[PDB]
RNA sequence: GCUCGCCGGAAGACCAAGGGUUCCUGUCCAACGUUAAUCGGGGCAGGGUGAGUCGACCCCUAAGGCGAGGCCGAAAGGCG
């Protein structure tokens, strides 16, 4: 049976995160959990998140046990992005893009 | 100097093939608490190679 | 003066928690 | 009312709009005091007020 | 000239109450009214500390548009629709079937 | 460096000020557009 | 002066934790009063309704804060504030 | 000596149930009464008891240590008094707002965290 | 809290101008702050500016302005 958990419009560019989710695909959830401990980024807090309340959420509500999960399908999406502005010399100013992305962490016993 | 195409989605892929980080392999675990750890790092009660060495 | 002050001061932080449970 | 204050001379209305503003004045205060439940008093003065004063002039008017 | 008032027992000509009857709380400005054991919603109640309110699902009554409420002939027994005379000097409803005043 | 706006408010005042307008002709034909066009403030007043 | 005026000066106690401090310490009470009134009708008008005696009356103006509610920015009203000081035979009464 | 706990919170509730003082809190309460509804003060004997028995649903351990307090004890503890979870939630919340009140009185000053206590109001309009 | 380092005819203290609540307290961390932020000149709520003798007002005029009558000018207006 498999579980979703999402976090959507985290501040970090889609790509960022990507780097890390990318670590943890395929991984049984004991040793991933792991992984993301002791890599060091930001993205790395942000889909632990994401990950432990995905836990979570197969254990409460579909009644699975933790030892079997497997991370089945990680994605990270593009957000909608924010437009600052940077002034920058002899006046001209620049559109900036804070960019935020969807972490979707996906959990299966199978 | 600035690029004269459009570089396409495809060079920008190549270019990050490198870019892939590295999961760190081993976790050590230490003999008295048995916490997972990094090699030559203290643990998170700080114990090390057997010691407490950090109350803490 | 110092009588009621002293009294009220010694349960004056349990009464405000309640208090505030009740408001 | 109306009727009732019509029906009285200019004396007795001035000593009443002191009684009202008297009334009034005492309401605002235990309304600025966090001491009113009746809020709907100040309204019932307030325009109870106007009435009086309306006839005053009229009276004076004509 | 308002055809349905407080406290007239109507039938519900429309929606998940069609045919069922009861008597009126109250109308609305916007042509609703609020129909006694008609139209109950279950809506969710944050509990509320400051006026002692529980939580939970409290089943409430949802206002119906007046066109689709009848005045219910007693009479009759069916649905009728209504009309104004002038009865002593005074502005009076009746029925359009048996045209007897109410 | 010195920049062009150095502001002062009796300047400012006398200058574009409500009563330094109606002065004149010129003045009163401003704030007829401007009433005309419908703005929510006409001249600079405090 | 009229004491139809008078009735009309006086809006209400100023609550505050400095107003509770000169009341006590230097016998002085707070007030917000109609934005117009002066120190001789804030005189007259306590000695007349409070019917105590008052020594003088320091007043301020306090400007109204800026607030922005929903997006949208409004500017709280101006109003009076009046430091009454009470000829010391005096002691508070609060109705 | 680890800090505040249930532990103190029971001793508290129990001394708080054995004396309370709802009718004479309300007087000795002045400035929070002009401002907060007269009759908003809850019944102690009621809610008291109902906190006391639903701690004696609780073991030891989740008294001294309330951080491992998670869903299934809830449960545990809802059905052993025979209530409702969001109770239990609501209890546990009341703790947690009375662990970080002690634990601001232990930080600072009695006198300064005294003080410190405000009303909250939204904005200058009552009740809104 | 402790050492280290920089300004000191200022990188200190007080005004006028200009700004207009930025002041002080509590509370919060989305956005804002070129990073985190538990912090802020950010958000929300409250408080805060007390004068016969300090300023403005007021009395008096400078340059300059407006200007009853008046002179002038197609009209508006210009000068006094």
């Amino acid at each position: 049976m498999e579980t979703i958990a999402k976090h959507r419009h985290a501040r970090s560019s889609a790509q960022k995160v990507r780097l890390v989710a990318d670590l943890i695909r395929g991984k049984k959830v004991s040793q991933a959990l792991d992984i993301l401990t002791y890599t060091n980024k930001k993205a790395a807090v942000l889909v632990k998140k994401v990950l432990e309340s995905a836990i979570a959420n197969a254990e409460h509500n579909d009644g699975a046990d933790i030892d079997d999960l497997k991370v089945t399908k990680i994605f990270v999406d593009e957000g909608p992005s924010m437009k600052r502005i940077m002034p920058r010399a002899k006046g001209r100013a620049d559109r900036i893009l804070k960019r935020t992305s969807h972490i979707t962490v996906v959990v299966s016993d199978r | 100097a600035v690029q004269q195409n459009k570089p396409t989605r495809s060079k920008r892929g190549m270019r990050r093939s490198h870019d892939a980080l590295t999961a760190v392999t081993s976790l050590s675990v230490d003999k008295t608490s048995g916490e997972k750890h990094l090699r030559h790092h203290i643990t998170a009660d700080g114990y090390y190679r057997g010691r407490k060495v950090i109350a803490k | 003066k110092q009588s009621t002050l002293a009294l009220l001061l010694l349960l004056l932080l349990l009464t405000p928690v309640a208090a505030a449970a009740a408001a | 009312k109306a009727k009732e204050l019509r029906e009285k001379s200019v004396e007795e209305l001035n000593t009443e709009l002191l009684n009202l503003l008297r009334e009034q004045f005492n309401l605002r205060m235990q309304a600025a005091s966090g001491q009113l439940q009746q809020s709907h008093l100040l309204k019932q003065v307030r325009r109870d007020v106007a009435r009086v004063k309306t006839l005053l002039n009229e009276k004076a008017g004509a | 000239a308002a055809k349905i008032r407080r406290d007239d027992e109507v039938i519900v000509l429309t929606g998940k109450d069609k045919g069922k009857r009861g008597k009126v709380k109250n109308v609305l400005s916007s042509g609703k009214v609020i129909v006694e054991g008609i139209n109950l919603v279950k809506k969710h109640q944050k509990p509320v500390p400051a006026l002692n309110q529980p939580g939970g699902i409290v089943e409430k009554e949802a206002a119906i548009q007046v066109s689709n409420v009848a005045i219910f002939n007693a009479a009759t027994g069916k649905a009728d629709r209504v009309g104004f005379r002038f009865e002593d000097g005074k502005k009076v409803r009746f029925f359009k079937s048996n045209s007897e005043t109410i | 460096m010195k920049r062009t706006f150095q502001p002062s408010v009796l300047k400012r005042n006398r200058s574009h000020g409500f009563r330094a307008r109606m002065a004149t002709k010129n003045g009163r034909q401003v704030l007829a557009r401007r009433r005309a066009k419908g703005r929510a403030r006409l001249t600079v007043s405090k | 002066i009229r004491e139809e005026r008078l009735l009309k000066v006086l809006r209400a106690p100023h609550v505050s934790e400095k107003a509770s401090t000169a009341m006590e310490k230097s016998n002085t009470i707070v007030l917000k009063v109609a934005k117009d009134a002066t120190k001789a009708e804030i005189k007259a008008a306590v000695q007349k309704l409070f019917e105590v005696e008052v020594e003088v009356v320091n007043t301020l103006v306090v400007k109204g804060k800026v607030k922005r509610h929903g997006q949208r920015i409004g500017r709280r009203s101006d109003w009076k504030k009046a430091y009454v000081t009470l000829k010391e035979g005096q002691n508070l009464d609060f109705v | 000596g680890d800090g505040f706990d249930l532990n103190d919170f029971l001793e508290q509730l129990r001394q708080m149930k054995n004396m309370g003082g709802x009718x004479x809190x309300x007087x000795x309460x002045x400035x929070x009464x002009x401002x907060x509804x007269x009759x908003x003060x809850x019944x102690d004997d009621k809610v008291l008891v109902r906190m006391e028995a639903i701690i004696n649903s609780m073991t030891m351990k989740e008294r001294a240590k309330p951080e491992i307090i998670k869903g299934s004890r809830k449960r545990r503890i809802a059905a052993g008094c025979g209530m409702q979870v969001q109770d239990v939630n609501r209890l546990l919340k009341q703790f947690d707002d009375m662990q970080r009140m002690m634990k601001k009185m232990k930080k600072g000053g009695x006198x300064x965290x005294x003080x410190x206590x405000x009303x909250x109001x939204x904005x200058x309009x009552x009740x809104x």
